């Protein structure tokens, strides 16, 4: 069920995520790049799936194999409401990838100004 | 067929972000290369696999940097992103043939 959860969390199939969790899918399932379902849903902007994953024990601060956390990927994609939810659940604003880049850095480099201001406040 | 439609919708939702951010990613930097892999290449692979599955289409998309002969890492990223979109068009042509 892990691969199905990773796929449904990326595509945005809310129903299928809920079904998979109720059938015992691993919220820590990992794709070939180190992503958890929460990495993929945060990056995509899928708020309700992000809440479902968090409610069922997802590590908000999981690192993928390239050193990115769900906060990094939401800050990259520009999903402000996701960023706020992750921060409320303890996302680490000081997480760094393998060359020192934080979520704020990605938001600033990619032109997501609202998110960059929110992350600077939290730091 | 509903699942396939859902896959197209997720793909286009992802693409709207990837297409704008790719112009800003320095593919020659360590972070830019990693972010392109994590946020562009890896999701594209999953979309392309989900698209092709119900139709028997078994292909593995791979980046081709030899076709992006640029010193500027930003232009490499835009060029590689173009390859992603071209692959979408390739898979879609195969699907339409199958359906026809």
């Amino acid at each position: 069920l892990g691969k199905k959860l990773l796929e449904a969390a990326l595509i945005g199939q809310d129903d299928e995520v809920r079904i998979l969790m109720a059938n015992g899918a691993d919220v820590n399932a990992m794709d070939n790049f180190g992503h958890t379902p929460l990495h993929l849903a945060a990056m995509m902007g899928h708020l309700e799936i992000v809440e479902v994953l968090l409610k069922t024990g997802a590590d908000v601060n999981a690192f993928d194999l390239t050193g990115f956390t769900p906060l990094h990927l939401a800050a990259y994609a520009g999903h402000l409401e996701i960023v706020e939810v992750l921060l409320k659940h303890g996302a680490d604003v000081n997480a760094q990838d393998q060359d020192g880049a934080t979520p704020f850095d990605l938001a600033a480099w990619l032109g997501n100004e609202d998110i960059a201001e929110v992350l600077q406040k939290a730091a | 067929i509903k699942a396939f439609e859902e896959t197209l919708k997720g793909f286009e939702t992802w693409l709207k972000v990837a297409m704008q951010k790719a112009t800003l990613i320095d593919y020659n930097s360590l972070t830019g290369q990693a972010l392109f892999q994590s946020a562009i290449y890896a999701p594209a692979l999953s979309f392309f696999s989900s698209m092709g599955a119900p139709f028997g289409i078994i292909e593995t998309f791979t980046l081709a940097p030899t076709k992006c002969p640029y010193l500027d890492g930003l232009k490499i990223s835009a060029c590689l992103m173009e390859q992603v979109i071209q692959n979408y068009r390739m898979i879609v042509a195969l699907i339409q043939n199958k359906l026809s």
